[PDB]
């Protein structure tokens, strides 16, 4: 029998790589807003969508 | 063991790298990374400490 | 500072003895010179978290360690890693059959729970549906209801 | 058995852990042993009769 | 962890005796039947690789809907992690059988899988009848190599599915 | 436990403060979506064990969980999951009619996370259950309705998560 | 007290754990307090140490560092 | 199973097993070879036993089968020889334990509550374990078919 | 972590399925929503700290969480509470970028309550600044891409509460 | 609460498989030593008291812990001491009639040790009783009864340590 | 629970021994005080009303915990707060009695903290209305029965902080 | 973290007064009763280990828990028992120099019982331990300094307790 | 710049660029024209655009030429028009470079601490570059006053 347990909330990892995860996430690691160009880059990739 | 799957399938960290070479706001931005990940929350420009 | 929790039981006694060597100074100390901060980061790299997409993880040390990868870890008050490392090996806890939350302190008036919200003590232990708690008995003590 | 009001029977070890080991509450038995007391043999010896 | 040499030391070290004639006796049995987990031991190390693939397929075959569209072994990075989870099912079970304790599978596999399985979506039962069918396996094939008893090899794996076990009676 | 109304009043209240304007204007977005918050919980009501029924005929039926080895295998579980999700529903409907989920962390969210952890719950399954509830609820009532059912339903999948 | 080592440590590791690369032969002060820890360190990971110097020292004294 | 009732019926009482208990499960040790017959019995021919019970079920209820009904299509005529096959595993299980527990304490507890939230007529269940019992006890000797049909008894009984 | 394209494309993964004419519709949709997000995500990256000190000036300033006994009131307090509320503003952006709120219970509303449930934090005037910071931005902004940010702004009051 | 029977049936069930041949050995074991565990049972069913006041004269009696500071000092303390020590013997022969463990861990173990070191109840010398209990029994019903008692009594001792 | 007599009786059991000249000169220290004892509880029972409310009067009244805000605003706080000094006061009055403030921490101090810590109670308010609850039975009941409550109080207030 | 200073300093900031007469007394106690403070101090300083090594020999030596089966058994659990020893020794010197125990329930008590019941430490023997330790440096430095150290000894038997 | 950025932020994370950053690149090789033209505009025309956003800033905040201010007297003056001429210049090669990091690189890090060891209002500077964009944008077209505006927005905002 196991007789403990550690709280396991449900983690979910990032299955794949898209464009505006890639950016937020890129962004956000820095501990910043998104600068002007990444949100041309996102921009660019809404105009081609 | 991982696999290589599972890695580039995720949520890909900046690793912030402090050489020497680098230009000034770089270190910079590599030293707030230092205080960002050892301080858990970014104590200067939050504190001024 | 070495962007993971402690794996095992016999970390957190080696790295104890440590600390209680030597303080904060000899904690970090011992931390950075290792085999595995020289591994993971050498001598440029800023330390980072190593989720369970950058590294493989472990069973063991799975749910604390989602605990010290986020923003309340500096608020669980209560050492989870060594209560976890300890009580694995141990019998089944004295907490409340669904979790440990519903422990109600004795006292005279109660609705005096511990609460989730307010501090993070939760020690969940797999209780099967047929276990019976052990009560102390208030008064001689032979006349327990299980036996008398 | 309708006669009596409800009275709290059963303590978890935790509440009664609480009460009792506190320090005024507590005897001091409980958890090791304690050795006699007596006095020591040379004033006993030392006294004016047996 | 513990082999059952230091599951008996541990067993008289709590009340501090000495080793008695059914100490020995035991102790006598897992030196007898060494020699026949390590070549059961050395057979697996053989052909690892061919025996996890093999009750992987056996599972598939057993549970459809995992390759299917809703499963759990879906993609390619799903189905390499499941393959790589019963690599580490055989690692420890073939760790638990030279050892002849439960003490490592205990310790290193079932401690907190159910948290991390409960979590991450992964079911757990397809988990224990993979474990089983590399159980099967092994059995079968360290039968058909000369080995009179298999009560070793029957130990760990149903040790670790009495574990993840749901208990429902 | 409290709804806009007591949770505006105690604001006022703690401030020591009378009742101005902004709290006037909180009381009447509340007095204009009453209503349909009174037919939707009516409708809500109507259908109880229809939407408990789709939500496990979407989510939770023919996976692993219901076959042996899950934890919604035997007919305990079963009816005890049934059981778990009607709280949800009739407590995503009672949020729904106070306005305010302080009844959900007060009396579903309190040590739900921990029990569930305890007896080996799955907790995403459970959320992907009350996803599915909200998605067949907030095809009952409408839009609307169903986006103030839908915040209730997040607030509950976010505090178990 | 400080030592201004100089030192060069291949990883060995790297081609198991497909990590990317920390650049190796750095120049650094170490504090005297650690600096056996760390040279020790240095050994077990196999790599050579180049040049050592006390930087900050002025050997031989017996309080004040 | 018998063990299992006995010791924990002891075990409230605060005293040992008494020698009836112990001569109870002395001779439910000893009906064991018997009630390992019975499960090969019911292990080995299954599949006649769900075939021929679901036939005489949809020939006795055929409203269920009818457009409607609850198990109406293809796979829901599939899940219902499932549900079928679940209760003749349970059947197996109270055949080799001696005692219900396992019938009850799996599949019998919240039947009513789930067989409610399925829509389904929990009346039909109970002719598909009673037609399941017609096959089963046409298929063994006499005291072999009344061993086996106290716990198709227990189940049907259990149903309403 | 995920954007209304990821989530559909789970959608759709998790069918088992090819995307069909709904998921084309709902990409379509995001696809002509995204200019006037991009747009609102640069105009809020323009007035960050102007955002914050007005929601501050409305709400939080001059009453009695200010005053000695309040939580905002030393200076450390105050860094902190400016702190939380940059916080609330940048990912109501990076929700408002992604068209879906699944970053903000992923990683601002995970253990949000519990943190400020040990701290003593008042949840009620935190939502009340939240909310003068959703009135301001969605003053800043205009009527749409202001109710696209308050939807996010109401869920992480949502969550809070 | 398992024997070895609902063990076997447990395992099987949480594989889904059928009884296959190992199950069907490892019951036939079970019903081979059955017997052999029916008369122990009978045999220490007669000499409970017996057993339990020569484990006492063997371990306890004439040390310290029945003089006074000892925690068996008292006539309360001696009364419950006892019946600790049947539950002990009690429990230990539940476990032997089933063959497993599973009861002496979910009905003895379960706060035994949170229990007695709340009480200051000494772990070593009731540890020292239950061996000498075991020996005692041991000397009662033979070698290999007496081996498949000390099997649970041994799972006692290491559950209280 | 155990008054100077039980105790000493208890130090002299645990000891196995006979009452020494000690004990006897303890227990002749505890009957020349009881008389004393008796009419400072007979006292201390005439006015236990006017010294609770002189206790509030000079502490909590007109401070900012009868304020907004503050934790004895309500009339259900402010009753909560007359009960919980009374509770004091009668439990002094007890430790008083049998001269051992054994009663105290059995029957308050056992969970006390621990109730004032989660329900937000402020520990030094409270410490200082049973120090002025202290001040104003010592000018009721002497100068030595005030000491000999004191004492007690002092116990009560170092329990709580 | 705080001593007798800060702790009127923060009363008197929570209040938004200036320190009045009654926190100028408070300091004129604390710093009459400092150089008291200090040489009891240096007193303990002097004395650790042999204060720890009494403790052991008044209490847990010879008894059931140095014996097999005990917590106390082994080498590594006598080294640490050491440890645990002196860092309540120790951590009773810190709260003694600032005259608040603060910092024995923000470093000592925080998660002690917690850890203490997850390990199977006794927690009756350690607090007989932490008593026969203030007993030894009660007769060490003297009546008053004694009772001061025995303050916070006191206090942290009752939050291991 | 751009590509600096897009090189670090691949750099970091040890990989080559995403074809999202690289059509992000594409982007800005593209509107370089712009850019460039945006950066004659406000190259050619930088002496009414000082004179201008002096007299407007000297109008608005007129204690900072007050004897008592910092910018009091004629070489004073001429220092304050000529920290205007930098902040101007630093706009056009921001304006070239397509981000702030020539902008924040150069003239925007340790501002306060300079502008505070010259005892100078920080304020009044921002309102120094505010009628700079005012003049700057009265001068071109929309969507090329918008571009400017931008990085006229990054240095009012990175002042306070
Ligand atoms: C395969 C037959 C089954 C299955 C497996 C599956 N597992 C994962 C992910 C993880 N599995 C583990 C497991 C372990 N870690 C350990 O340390 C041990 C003991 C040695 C075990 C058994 C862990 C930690 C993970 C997380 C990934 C990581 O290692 O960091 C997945 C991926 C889940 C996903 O969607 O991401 C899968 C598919 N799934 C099945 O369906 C089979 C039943
Ligand atoms: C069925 C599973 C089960 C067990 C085992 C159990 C034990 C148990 N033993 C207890 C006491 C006790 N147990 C002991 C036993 C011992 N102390 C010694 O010194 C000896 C070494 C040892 C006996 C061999 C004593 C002396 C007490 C009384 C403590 C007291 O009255 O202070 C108590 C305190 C309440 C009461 O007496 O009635 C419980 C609950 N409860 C259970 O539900
Ligand atoms: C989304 C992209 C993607 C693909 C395609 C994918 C495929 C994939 N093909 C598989 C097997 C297989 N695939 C094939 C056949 C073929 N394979 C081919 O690509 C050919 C078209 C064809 C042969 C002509 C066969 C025969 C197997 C069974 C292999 C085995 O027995 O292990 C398996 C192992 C599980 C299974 O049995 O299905 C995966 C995961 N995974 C992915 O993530
Ligand atoms: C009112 C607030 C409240 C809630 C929500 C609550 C839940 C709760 N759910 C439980 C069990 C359960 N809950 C589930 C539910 C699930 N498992 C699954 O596989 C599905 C994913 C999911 C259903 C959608 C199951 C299967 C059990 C039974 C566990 C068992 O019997 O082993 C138990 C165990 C005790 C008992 O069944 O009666 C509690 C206390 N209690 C409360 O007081
Ligand atoms: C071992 C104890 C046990 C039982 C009994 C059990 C029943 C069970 N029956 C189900 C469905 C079902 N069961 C039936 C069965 C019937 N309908 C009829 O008309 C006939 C009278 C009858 C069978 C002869 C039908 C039609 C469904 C499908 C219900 C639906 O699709 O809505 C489902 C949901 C789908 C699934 O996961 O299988 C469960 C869990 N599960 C268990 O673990
Ligand atoms: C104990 C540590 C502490 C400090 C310092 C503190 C300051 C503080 N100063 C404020 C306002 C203010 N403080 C000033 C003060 C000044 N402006 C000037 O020009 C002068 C140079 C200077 C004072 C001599 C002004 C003008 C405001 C109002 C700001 C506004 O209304 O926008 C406010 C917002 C309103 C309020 O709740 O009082 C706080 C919290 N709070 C604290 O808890
Ligand atoms: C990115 C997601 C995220 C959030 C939001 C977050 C919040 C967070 N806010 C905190 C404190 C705080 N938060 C506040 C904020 C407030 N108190 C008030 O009175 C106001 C009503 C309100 C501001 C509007 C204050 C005053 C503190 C400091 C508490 C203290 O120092 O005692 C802390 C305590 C640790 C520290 O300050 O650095 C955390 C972790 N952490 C996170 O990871
Ligand atoms: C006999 C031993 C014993 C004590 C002492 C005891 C205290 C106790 N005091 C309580 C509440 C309380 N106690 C106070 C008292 C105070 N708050 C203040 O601001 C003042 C400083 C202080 C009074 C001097 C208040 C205001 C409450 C109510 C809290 C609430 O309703 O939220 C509660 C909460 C439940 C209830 O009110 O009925 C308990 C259990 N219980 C016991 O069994
Ligand atoms: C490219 C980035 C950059 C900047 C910004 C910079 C500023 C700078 N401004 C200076 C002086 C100054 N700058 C000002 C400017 C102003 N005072 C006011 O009242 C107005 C609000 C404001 C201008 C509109 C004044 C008055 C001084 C003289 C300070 C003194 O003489 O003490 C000086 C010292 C003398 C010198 O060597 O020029 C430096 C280095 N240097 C740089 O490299």
């Amino acid at each position: 029998t196991i007789k403990a347990s550690g709280g396991s909330s449900l983690a979910r990892p990032q299955l794949y790589q898209t464009v505006p995860l890639s950016n937020i996430s890129q962004a956000e690691q820095q501990d910043r807003y998104l600068e002007s160009g990444e949100l041309t880059a996102l921009k660019t990739f809404y105009d081609s969508g | 063991q991982l696999p290589q799957s599972y890695f580039n399938a995720a949520e890909k960290r900046q690793k912030f790298v402090m050489k020497p070479g680098l230009s000034a706001l770089e270190k910079n931005s590599v030293v707030k990374a230092a205080y960002r990940q050892i301080f858990e929350r970014d104590i200067t420009r939050a504190y001024s400490q | 500072i070495l962007g993971r929790g402690p794996s095992s039981r016999e970390e957190v006694q080696e790295y104890f003895a440590i600390v209680s060597s030597g303080g904060l100074a000899a904690l970090v100390d011992a931390l950075v010179d290792s085999q595995e901060y020289a591994d993971y980061f050498g001598e440029e790299t800023v330390p980072y978290l190593r989720g369970l997409g950058q590294e493989a993880q472990e069973c063991r040390n799975w749910g604390m360690q989602q605990d010290l990868f986020k923003y309340s870890a500096p608020f669980r008050k209560v050492p989870q890693f060594i209560t976890t490392f300890a009580s694995y090996n141990q019998p089944l806890p004295d907490q409340h059959v669904y979790g440990s939350g519903n422990d109600a302190l004795e006292i005279q008036f109660g609705a005096i729970f511990p609460k989730a919200t307010r501090s993070p003590s939760a020690s969940p232990a797999p209780f099967n549906k047929d276990t019976r708690r052990i009560l102390i008995h208030r008064g001689p003590g032979i006349n327990n209801q299980l036996g008398n | 058995g309708e006669d009596t009001v409800p009275y709290e029977r059963y303590l978890t070890p935790g509440g009664y852990s609480l009460r009792q080991t506190r320090p005024g509450a507590l005897r001091e038995d409980v958890g090791v042993k304690v050795k006699v007391e007596k006095t020591a043999r040379f004033i006993e010896l030392g006294t004016s009769s047996t | 962890m513990r082999d059952a040499v230091t599951s008996l030391i541990r067993n008289y070290d709590t009340t501090g005796r000495y080793f008695d004639r059914d100490a020995i006796e035991s102790l006598k049995d897992y030196f007898a039947s060494g020699n026949d987990r390590i070549t059961v031991a050395a057979m697996i190390n053989s052909q690892s690789a061919e025996i996890v693939k093999a009750a992987a397929n056996s599972l598939f075959e057993a549970v459809p809907e995992l390759l299917l569209a809703g499963g759990n072994a879906y993609t390619t990075r799903r189905f390499s992690a499941c393959l790589r989870d019963m690599d580490y099912y055989l690692r420890y079970g073939t760790y638990a059988l030279i050892a002849g304790d439960m003490d490592v599978l205990n310790e290193r596999v079932l401690q907190g899988l159910r948290e991390t399985y409960n979590s991450l979506g992964v079911p757990i039962a397809p988990t224990v009848r993979g474990i089983q069918f590399l159980k099967d396996a092994i059995k079968e094939m360290a039968a058909a190599a000369g080995i009179a008893n298999t009560a070793f090899i029957d130990e760990p794996f149903d040790h670790m599915t009495r574990e993840l076990s749901e208990v429902d009676l | 436990m409290q709804d806009a109304i007591t949770s505006v009043i105690n604001s006022a209240d703690v401030q020591g403060k009378y009742l101005d304007g902004s709290a006037m204007d909180k009381l009447k977005a509340y007095f204009t979506t009453g209503a349909l918050r009174v037919r939707a919980a009516s409708t809500i009501s109507a259908n109880a064990a229809a939407i408990v029924k789709e939500a496990v005929a979407k989510s939770l039926l023919y996976s692993d969980v219901t076959r042996p080895g899950g934890n919604m295998y035997t007919t305990r579980r079963y009816a005890a999951c049934i059981r778990d999700l009607d709280y949800y529903l009739r407590y995503a409907t009672y949020a729904m009619l106070a306005g305010d989920p302080s009844i959900l962390d007060e009396r579903v969210l309190n040590g739900l996370k921990e029990t569930y952890n305890s007896l080996g719950v799955p907790v995403g399954s459970t959320v992907q259950a009350i996803q599915a509830m909200k998605e067949v609820t907030a095809g009952l009532v409408g839009a609307d309705a169903g986006r103030e059912m839908g915040v209730y339903f997040d607030y509950i999948c976010s505090g178990l998560s | 007290r400080m030592f201004k080592i100089t030192a060069c440590v291949p990883s060995q590791s790297r081609i198991r754990t497909q990590r990317e690369l920390q650049n190796t032969y750095f120049t650094k002060l170490v504090p005297y307090d650690n600096w056996f820890r760390e040279q020790q360190r240095i050994m077990k990971m196999g790599g050579k140490i180049v040049k050592v110097q006390l930087a900050t020292g002025k050997p031989g004294t017996n309080t004040g560092l | 199973s018998i063990v299992t009732k006995s010791i924990v019926n002891a075990d409230a009482e605060a005293r040992y097993l008494s020698p009836g208990e112990l001569d109870r499960i002395k001779a439910f040790v000893t009906s064991g070879e018997s009630r390992l017959r019975i499960a090969e019995t019911l292990t080995g021919s299954r599949e006649r036993i769900i075939k021929s019970a679901g036939d005489a079920l949809f020939q006795k209820r055929p409203d269920v089968v009818s457009p409607g009904g609850n198990a109406y299509g293809e796979e829901m005529t599939a899940t219902c020889l499932r549900d079928m096959d679940y209760y003749l595993r349970l059947i197996t299980y109270g055949v080799v334990a001696g005692d219900v527990t396992p019938i009850e304490e799996i599949g019998l507890v919240g039947v009513r509550e789930m067989y409610k939230s399925l829509g389904t007529p929990v009346d039909a269940v109970a002719q598909a374990v009673r037609e399941m019992k017609a096959v089963a006890t046409g298929m063994m000797s006499g005291d072999d078919a009344a061993e086996a049909g106290a716990y198709f008894d227990y189940v049907i009984g259990a149903m309403e």
